[PDB]
């Protein structure tokens, strides 16, 4: 275990995000719009669909969850599912706890 | 902290910053401008 260690690995997550970002092609014309949200990156949506992307590979404790994914939901409206007073779209996580 | 300093207290405490970055994160920290 170590916090530099950690750090940089999620600099690297990060950095691999951003080229999925700018270099994917684009999606029909009403999708949930790609994005990185500190925790994990997420590819555009299906709209009425769950998103399921991997368990992040830079969390210390990955291989115990070696096939955890974690989920959002893009509404049938093309925007991530999200409660009016949360600052974050809906996630479930779980799969992905230490 | 009633027995903390142990050999092991170190790794500990480096262990419990590590998870702490990943709650701030999970919060969307690094790039979050919500108040304090």
């Amino acid at each position: 275990v170590s916090l530099w260690e950690t750090v940089q690995k999620w600099r690297e997550y990060r950095r691999q995000c951003q080229r999925s970002l700018t270099e994917d092609p684009p999606p029909t014309d009403l999708f949930c719009n790609r994005t990185f949200d500190e925790y994990a990156c997420w590819p555009d949506g299906e709209p009425g669909s769950f998103v399921n992307v991997s368990c992040p590979w830079y969390l210390p404790w990955a291989s115990s969850v070696p096939q955890g994914h974690v989920y959002r939901f893009c509404t049938a409206e093309g925007l991530w599912l999200q409660k009016d007073n949360s600052s974050l779209p809906w996630r479930d996580l779980s799969e992905c706890e230490e | 902290x009633e027995g903390x300093f142990t050999s092991d207290l170190s790794k500990q405490m480096e262990e419990e910053a590590v998870r702490l970055f990943i709650e701030w994160l999970k919060n969307g920290g690094p790039s979050s401008g919500a108040p304090p």
